RNA sequence: ACUGAACUCCUCACACCCAAUUGGACCAAUCUAUCACCCUAUAGAAGAACUAAUGUUAGUAUAAGUAACAUGAAAACAUUCU
């Protein structure tokens, strides 16, 4: 069953973080320095695999932890949630400064995330869904995008106004529940053996496998729902305000497998935009992105 | 800043001079502290000198007592009864030992003792203190202990009372020999640096840094 | 919490925000000149006892006026920008004495506005309005 | 005039908690990047202010010294120089003024 | 009432709301920089623009002269106008000062604001910055500009 | 000050009381508490319910086995009631089933054991007891006493009672003190019952009638917030039951309850328990 | 006062009516002293009328602690539970016998207001009133103007 | 006068056991003889209850009054309090309870009024308390829905019962 | 024909609805005499009982957080300016 099938999958990633916080030791200390323009000098005794950068935040401020998207862990980004497993550096980063970038891609892979969550836990239930992946593209792309493939009976039809309006509304109850990433570091044994059905699941996690040395790879879980990302995401769902989906097209290779891809249009509530841009931000949306 | 403030307000006195002196049973800090390892005639002048003030005095048997009084002075901190304490503990290792426990219970049991207490050195004072004298003791310690101490609101601050742990420590004894109500009562420690730190917290926690004005 | 539209954004894209949207209001009033090249409704001619809809106008200022007697007339200046109409009723929907359109003054800043009337201009077409 | 009847507590309680004599709780507070410390939209960081007036009065204070009086204001421009500084052709012309300290990174 | 009234009433007369302010920016023009009640400097703005538009003709116009000899009374700064600030925007037309707000004073709990004139010599105030170009909506923004530059 | 002491005398018992109610302490056992007398109490209490039996049938229900623990336990640093609360309880499962199959003979095995299981449980059985002060009597390791521990000690009594006096006896106290507290709440307060139209159907064919349908008699405030219907279920033109309900699904199962009391005999208008 | 002090429905502990009655006094506690001139209508009383009360009433337990008390208390709970102490400083043996009757008497329940004199656990036969018992019904099942 | 404010830190809870709920450690906290208006304050004290700490620093301070630098320099001086020898992880991680304002040891003055009549004056001092508790804070309970009232009347009307009768 | 009282009757208990004024039955708290001893008894004595005098003293509210009061401006806080 495709339900059973979710709580299987959850229950395997309990038994793996399982094993991870139980085979480190315990009382374990680590010195982590902080970096930054703002309150220098400060350095944190914190855990080694049960702290966090949000718990280190929270003994700063509670306003760094409202404004702190991601962490750079001597020079590279960092998910608030992730257990720091080493002394370091760190430097919490925000949507407003120098060079955000890193936290727009984030962002970017965040809101390309669970777009894929509600559109295949929506689905006139005993159609299958068999996801792909959630593409990557550039922050001047102006629409996150994640492609899907599609039973043949239903090929020709594509889903209409109100349909997109369906996944809004559920996508609008997700972030009111203020779901949290839960991240973990899982070898390439264990996330095959998760996905082991959906082929398209397979070949990408051997994918990341071969472009990994070690061949382990991260992985994050949305509630009863878990998928890969290339980098890091976003702490919490409540942060993006205004979140809707845009458009549907459909990619010439499509009687082999059909490549379906949504896309949608979203933005944090750090910087909460009004009526008028937003509309003329849709209907960029609304269109085709090349790649 | 005393005496300038003094001059400054104006709270001028003479020395306070009175025949009565203030009468100590413990002389503060300590004459020669034993540097341990990395793992003589005078401790036997010093040892026959308090046989001198007390001849009913042994050295095999002081590690009992030693021992007896680590437990129970400990058990005493758990009870929380000061009264007995205090004849037992000296004024010096009175708030070293009391102050921090304030605001908080704790748990100490003995589980038993690996090898036995043995005396490593005994030292003495000088006639000149007070008129009076004081020795000293030094006596290493290894056993197995549990360590369980619980905030305010009744939750562990560190440690566990299922799991003991092995633990090694140098106890400092002294007794008061010019009356002869004085008895041994733990003083100090050494606390040497080459041993290794004591387990960490669970919490965790910050330093501020240097405040930078403008 | 709240804010506003000219906040979070950087100064090269504010002018592309001006332009953008007034050329958009500019396309839609131009669009909507001609109604008759659109669906217009069933014309009447005037009967008695009818009744004409009024308008909406701009008073900006005053000026005096002289007759073929020479008699002088204090008068008034009444301009009129874009004044279009917004709504239709039924004399049954209303359940009123009489039916009842609606009318709009001049055309302001659309970021100045609610979301609930915004969007109302955004299906009827034409801009917002004081 | 003069009052008739001692206002109960019940009547005094309500006239003080209404809402328009309680203050307004203003969600207009963001985290200043340069200091770090917070600060109202439309006001300025106090902390960067009050580095930016006490370091601008010890400057009035080495102008000052320079002039020696009062009346001895020059008709000419003036440029700070700091340690690790030489005058450059441009402001070789205007009036200079010695300083010992960093250039501070928030200063041009 | 009060339509149209651009000026606000300051202290005890005419006599006393110039007088007040021909002493605060007779201060502005020697240090380039003051921290004054709001109000106060909101009024200022307009007579301190309006004295180094004429100042822009130089010392010759006899009547801009007197003008200066009556708004300032130290008499040092009036050579110090027409040599040095009138040259400092020459080519600038309008704009000259900027005026935020400050928090209030320490003891009467009053609004506060400092004006400056631009291209000033003493360091900057920190200022507030717009938000940076590379944030996503700004990068959206400037995704579309592409697209009407594209499309047109 | 000014002279006087009673008054202060009596303020310090108001004190006190304030105290008390401000942080009273837990309660304890009558037997911690002062004025009490063990072995007259168990004889001044077997006068009180009017029984007369041996003190050594009496201490023995009395006694649980948790107790001996503490008492063991204590002592380092007699006999239980298992076997009087296990005769007790069956004979009282059996006989309150005879007597009321006797006056019910249509209430269906099922229905009529989980009314008995229900007069039999915890806290039935528990807030009799507690009422007849068996709670005093009784000396456990925990105090306030659980209602199992509790229940067990109650017919631990009456297997006692049992021994000695005889079934007539211990029929007459089962029966007149339990069934005292079912004249209260009605058939479906205690015993919960799912689908009951499909369980009147189905008891329907048992007494070979034909499937009743379902028709509203009587209707106000359809569509008001406030809906009242009357349903009335008949078989072959004529009715057994009607019932009101808020809607048409809350009239329809309540006249299907309507049914059942009358079909079994449990309606609130039936006689009464003779005595 | 009524709405001052609390009220109840009236009812009795476990319906003591039906089945077979239980005094429902479950303890006296007296407490006399053997000095104190207020202590002469309970110790008369303990005299005479105790012994006999404990004859009449073999169910209901006595205790007597005659220990130094200024005034005499008597003190008495019931199977609930719920105390009930009086004083019965400087009374004669009469009004005491009275006292201890009526206690015997009464049962485990605090006297304050009831909210009526009676109760009835099965109050309904024919069935209660609903505005539909006194009215016809229709031919058809017919609302007034209505056709169909 | 009285000063159980200060005991009420005192006190010391038992251990807790491994299988129970945490709880949140509370901790007290006041000034003495402020000189500000007790219902003057009392308005700040009603802004701040009801929120974080943090997020109330930033009001308070902001708030263009006298007593904001009195009740902010007892917040903060309480907020390292309770981490440095009270066992509170968090420095943020807590909510205030009770926070409340009360009358001090006054001063009476002569105040010289016209006609050689005299006034009463009464110089104002008050004591100022805090309560703070770890965890995060309540949410604020929303206002009754539709369902609230609907339930409630039916409730009502499903609660009475016939009076004066059998 | 009904509604309809502190009238009347009914079950139980009854000294228990007049100002001023007159006669009676009890009694709070207190000291002493003598008992008593987690606070009481029998007698005597009295500075022997306060919802009220534009009452006395003290404390605190209402009016009210109202009426009313205050620092000429700038800055190096040296000086300058009105
Ligand atoms: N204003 C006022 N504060 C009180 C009162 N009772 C208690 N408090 C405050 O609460 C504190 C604790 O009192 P207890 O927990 O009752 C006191 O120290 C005091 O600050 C009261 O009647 N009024
Ligand atoms: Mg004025
Ligand atoms: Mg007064
Ligand atoms: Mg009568
Ligand atoms: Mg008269
Ligand atoms: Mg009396
Ligand atoms: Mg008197
Ligand atoms: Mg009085
Ligand atoms: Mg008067
Ligand atoms: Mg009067
Ligand atoms: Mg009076
Ligand atoms: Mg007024
Ligand atoms: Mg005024
Ligand atoms: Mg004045
Ligand atoms: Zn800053």
């Amino acid at each position: 069953s495709p339900t059973e099938l979710t709580e299987m999958r959850n229950d395997l990633f309990n038994k793996e973080k399982a094993r991870q916080l139980s085979l480190t030791p315990r009382t374990e200390k680590i010195e982590v320095k902080h970096v930054g323009k703002t309150d220098p000098g400060t350095v944190f005794v914190m855990n080694k695999n049960i702290s966090t950068p949000y718990s280190c935040a929270m003994h700063l401020s509670e306003w760094y932890c409202r404004k702190s998207i991601l962490a750079l862990v001597d020079g590279q980004p960092w998910d608030m949630y992730k257990p720091l497993t080493k002394s370091c550096e760190i430097k919490f980063l925000t949507f407003k400064d120098c060079d955000p970038g890193e936290v727009n891609k984030a962002y970017w892979r965040s809101c390309a995330m669970m777009m894929g969550c509600v559109i295949e836990r929506a689905f006139k239930d005993e159609y299958m869904v068999n996801l792909v992946r959630a593409p990557e593209v550039p922050v001047i792309s102006g629409a996150f995008c994640y492609d899907v493939v599609l039973d043949s009976k239903l090929d020709e039809w594509m889903p209409t106004k109100e349909n997109l309006r369906s996944f809004t509304k559920d996508a609008h109850a997700l972030i009111y529940k203020d779901l949290p990433f839960e991240t973990l570091e899982v070898e390439a044994k264990v996330a095959l053996e998760i996905f082991q059905h959906s082929k398209y699941k397979v070949d990408f996690i051997e994918e990341k496998a071969s472009q990994n040395p070690e061949r382990i790879v991260k992985l994050h879980r949305i509630g009863d729902f878990i998928d890969v990302s290339e980098g890091p995401l976003i702490p919490r769902t409540s942060i993006c305000f205004q979140y809707e989906v845009s458009a549907v097209h459909n990619l010439q290779p499509t009687q082999p497998s059909l490549i379906r891809r949504f896309q949608g249009v979203s933005l944090p509530v750090h910087l909460r935009a009004h009526f008028t841009i937003w509309d003329k931000l849709l209907e960029r949306s609304r269109k085709m992105v090349t790649e | 800043f005393a005496m300038q403030h003094a001059r400054k307000a104006g709270l001028v006195i003479p020395p306070e001079k009175s025949d009565r002196s203030i009468h100590l049973a413990c002389t503060a800090g300590i004459f020669d502290a034993y540097v341990p390892p990395e793992g003589t005639m005078a401790s036997q002048v010093s040892i026959r000198r308090i046989k001198d003030y007390d001849a009913n005095f042994k050295i095999k048997d002081f590690p009992e007592k030693a021992k007896d009084i680590f437990i129970e002075a400990h058990l005493c901190l758990n009870n929380s009864d000061h009264d007995r304490l205090h004849t037992l503990v000296t004024e010096h290792c009175f708030p070293d030992m009391t102050w921090d426990i304030k605001y908080k219970t704790v748990r100490w049991s003995f589980v038993e003792s690996l090898e036995p207490s043995h005396v490593v050195q005994v030292r003495c004072s000088s006639m000149m203190n007070q008129g009076n004298v004081y020795g000293q003791i030094t006596v290493r310690m290894h056993t197995r202990q549990t360590l369980a101490i619980y905030d305010r609101f009744g939750r562990l601050m560190y440690g566990q009372e299922d799991v003991p742990k092995d633990v090694l420590e140098y106890v400092v004894f002294e007794k008061q020999l010019t009356n002869p109500y004085g008895s041994w009562r733990m003083h100090t420690k050494i606390v040497p640096p080459w041993a290794p730190p004591k387990q960490p917290i669970l919490k965790t926690v910050m330093i501020p840094g240097p405040q930078l004005k403008p | 919490s709240g804010t506003w539209w000219d906040e979070h954004l950087s100064e090269e894209n504010v002018p592309f925000i001006k332009q953008l949207v007034s050329d958009e209001d500019k396309a839609q009033l131009a669009s909507k000149l001609c109604p008759l090249k659109d669906e217009p409704w069933p014309i009447h001619p005037w009967e008695p006892g009818s009744f004409r809809v009024g308008l909406i106008a701009l008073k900006l200022g005053m000026m005096p006026l002289w007759t073929k007697d020479g008699q002088k007339h204090v008068v008034t200046l009444l301009q009129v920008q874009d004044c279009h109409v917004l709504k239709y009723t039924s004399k049954e929907n209303c359940n009123g004495k009489m039916a009842t359109l609606s009318v709009g003054g001049k055309t302001v800043s659309r970021f100045r506005k609610a979301t609930s009337i915004l969007e109302f201009y955004r299906e009827l077409g034409l801009p917002p309005k004081q | 005039a003069a009052p008739k009847n001692r206002r109960t507590i019940e009547v005094n309680r309500c006239r003080r908690r209404n809402p328009q004599k309680l203050i307004k709780v203003k969600n207009n507070i963001d985290v200043c990047p340069e200091c770090g410390h917070l600060k109202q939209k439309h006001v300025l960081c106090a902390y960067c202010y009050e580095k930016v007036c006490k370091e601008t009065a010890e400057i009035r204070r080495q102008i000052g010294k320079q002039e020696g009086g009062p009346f001895k204001a020059p008709t000419i421009e003036t440029v700070v120089l700091y340690t690790g500084e030489t005058p450059s052709e441009q402001d070789q012309g205007k009036r200079i003024i010695e300083r010992d300290r960093k250039r501070p990174s928030w200063f041009t | 009432i009060s339509h149209g009234r651009v000026f606000r009433r300051m202290g005890l007369g005419p006599e006393s709301r110039i007088h007040l302010l021909r002493n605060l920016l007779t201060g502005l023009v020697r240090h380039e920089r003051i921290e004054a009640p709001w109000a106060r400097v909101d009024e200022m703005r307009g007579y301190a623009e309006k004295l180094i538009d004429y100042g822009k003709l130089g010392d010759t116009n006899e009547r801009a002269m007197r003008m200066a000899d009556f708004w300032l009374t130290e008499k040092d700064l009036i050579p110090k106008l027409f040599q040095v600030l009138a040259p400092r925007y020459k080519d600038q037309t309008g704009g000259y000062t900027r005026m935020l707000q400050i928090p209030n004073r320490s003891l009467d709990r009053a609004k506060m604001a400092v004006i400056e004139y631009k291209g000033n010599c003493l360091p900057p105030l920190p200022l507030p910055r717009r938000d940076s170009h590379l944030t996503l909506l700004n990068q959206l923004l400037q995704g579309l500009r592409q697209d009407l530059r594209q499309s047109q | 000050v000014k002279k006087g002491f009673r008054a202060a005398f009596r303020f310090q018992k108001e004190l006190e009381r304030q105290r008390l109610l401000r942080c009273p302490p837990p309660p304890v056992r009558r037997s911690e508490k002062p004025n009490w007398d063990y072995h007259a109490e168990i004889q001044a209490f077997g006068h009180r319910l009017q029984e007369n039996f041996s003190l050594d049938l009496l201490k023995t229900a009395f006694v649980n086995s948790c107790y001996i623990k503490s008492e063991e336990a204590k002592r380092q640093q007699l006999k239980s009631n298992q076997e009087l609360s296990e005769q007790g309880t069956s004979f009282s499962q059996t006989c309150l089933t005879q007597f009321l199959e006797d006056e019910y003979p249509d209430m269906p095995t099922e229905g009529i054991k989980n009314l008995v299981d229900f007069l039999t449980g915890e806290e039935v059985v528990c807030h009799v007891a507690r009422n007849l002060a068996v709670e005093q009597l009784t000396l456990s390791e925990e105090f306030p006493v659980p209602p199992a521990v509790l229940q067990q000690t109650f017919f631990a009594v009456i297997g006692a009672l049992l021994q000695s006096s005889g079934p007539e006896r211990t029929a007459l106290f089962i029966r007149d003190f339990l069934i005292t507290q079912m004249t209260g709440k009605e058939l479906f307060e205690m015993w919960k019952i799912i689908n009951p139209m499909g369980l009147l159907v189905e008891e329907l064919k048992k007494r070979n009638v034909s499937a009743p349908e379902s028709r509203l008699t009587r209707q106000s405030g359809g569509t008001t917030a406030l809906p009242l219907y009357f349903v009335g279920l008949y078989c072959d033109k004529k009715l057994i039951a009607e019932g009101p309900g808020e809607t048409v699904l809350v009239a329809e199962e309540e006249a299907a309850r309507v049914a059942l009391r009358k079909l079994y005999g449990f309606t609130e208008n039936r006689r009464p328990w003779n005595y | 006062t009524a709405r001052g002090t609390p009220s109840r429905f009236l009812a009795s502990v476990l319906h003591n009516g039906l089945g077979r009655y239980v005094q429902q006094l479950q303890r006296l506690s007296f407490s006399v002293s053997r000095d104190g001139a207020s202590s002469r209508g309970a110790r008369e009383f303990v005299e005479r009328e105790v012994i006999d009360f404990a004859r009449r009433n073999p169910g209901v337990v006595i205790y007597v602690n005659s220990r130094p008390c200024c005034v005499p208390r008597v003190v008495a709970e019931y199977l609930n539970g719920a105390v009930r102490e009086e004083s019965i400083h400087c009374k004669s043996v009469e009004e005491i016998s009275t006292l201890v009757q009526k206690l015997a008497d009464q049962s485990g329940l605090d006297v304050i207001r009831i909210r009526k004199p009676f109760h009835t656990d099965n109050p309904s036969i024919q069935g209660q009133w609903h505005p539909f018992t006194n009215k016809p019904t229709t031919f058809r099942g017919l609302r007034p103007r209505e056709v169909q | 006068i009285s000063r159980k404010w200060e005991k009420k830190n005192k006190i010391v809870y038992p251990p807790q056991l491994p299988g129970e709920p945490r709880r949140p450690a509370e901790i007290y906290h006041c000034r003495r003889q402020i000189k500000y208006s007790k219902d003057k304050m009392w308005y700040l004290a009603k802004l701040i209850r009801g929120m974080s700490i943090d997020q109330a620093l930033a009001q308070l301070e902001f708030n263009d009054k006298k007593g904001a630098k009195i009740i902010k320099e007892v917040l903060l001086e309480a907020q390292d309090m309770a981490v440095r020898d009270h066992n509170v992880e968090f420095r943020s991680n807590l909510y205030i309870a009770e926070s409340t304002s009360g009358r001090g040891q006054c001063l009476k003055r002569i105040r010289y009024h016209g006609r050689g009549r005299f006034g009463i004056m009464e110089k104002v001092y008050c004591h100022y308390f805090v309560k703070l508790v770890e965890g995060p804070p309540p949410p604020p309970e929303p206002p009754k829905t539709a369902v609230a009232h609907a339930k409630e009347y039916i409730q009502q009307l499903r609660s009475r019962t016939i009076v004066h009768t059998l």
